[PDB]
């Protein structure tokens, strides 16, 4: 069976180490986007990964609201 | 057993095409071909209605009715409708992966190879323009925004890619525009 959207999400961000803590706190990706810097301080995420998580959350919230044009990413 | 074919086809048409005017067009299309027996025109007419990935299975539904004498030119003219999944491993080569990629969750469409540098690593391994990248590093990408997928591709030294050949490219050329689709041979320009 597939990874949850939360898992793929953290995986993409090098944040996979937090999947076991997010699950113990019953944080799906739905709940994750409802989290503030202070929410993530409460579960003892340190400043570095807090910034990376919230950066990723905010990029996602924005493009879901304003997709813009289709773009070609050269790899 | 002919009425079985007609029924099956008529409901797969009803389910995959909303507007009655496009249905009417589709049936007129095949009916014209049934009089002309010109198969190049039939596929050329079919593509203006089967314009999006959800409708592509109608090329296979139409297909058993094609005479064998036209069967192979039908295949030359259709996108490859094989559902098989090609899996691939690409390495971080001085010219890189050698592909360009568009789509993602924020657009409500999958992630497609839009450009393939001839002779590069992606072409070495047999990826093609018009493949939908279904999986990366073993993960389904259906919930990933475009930038998330690019991130996921860049996480490790190599990247596992499994594609399903679609044959269409998503086009929306700025935010105002509704997303639509084009066949590969046209999109290149
Ligand atoms: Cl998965």
């Amino acid at each position: 069976v597939d990874a949850t959207p939360l898992e793929v999400f953290l995986q993409s961000q090098h944040l996979e180490e937090f999947l076991p803590i997010f699950m113990r706190e019953q944080i799906d990706l739905e709940a994750l986007l409802l989290c503030s810097d202070e929410d993530l301080q409460n579960i003892h995420m340190q400043l570095g990964p807090r910034k990376k998580v919230l950066s990723a959350i905010d990029k996602r919230k924005q493009v879901l609201q304003q997709p813009g044009q289709l773009v070609d990413t050269s790899l | 057993m002919d009425r079985k074919v007609a029924r099956e086809f008529r409901h797969k048409v009803d389910f995959l095409i909303e507007n009655d005017a496009e249905k009417d067009y589709l049936y007129d299309v095949l009916r014209m071909y049934h009089q002309t027996m010109d198969v190049a025109v039939l596929v050329g007419d079919l593509k203006l209605v089967i314009n999006e990935p959800s409708r592509l299975p109608l090329f296979d539904a139409i297909r058993p009715l094609i005479p064998l004498k036209h069967q192979v030119e039908y295949d030359q003219l259709t996108p490859r409708r094989s559902r098989k999944l090609k899996e691939v491993r690409l390495d971080r080569h001085p010219e890189g992966l050698g592909l360009s990629v568009r789509g993602g969750l924020e657009f409500g469409c999958g992630l497609f190879i839009s450009h393939l540098i001839k002779g590069g690593q992606a072409d070495s391994v047999g990826l093609q323009v018009g493949d939908e990248i279904v999986r990366i590093n073993g993960y389904s990408i259906s919930s990933c925004t475009h930038e998330e997928v690019i991130n996921l591709i860049r996480t490790k030294k190599t990247v596992s890619i499994k594609v399903r050949h679609i044959g269409l490219i998503p086009v929306k050329s700025s935010p105002d525009e509704p997303l639509t689709w084009q066949y590969v041979d046209q999109f290149v320009s």
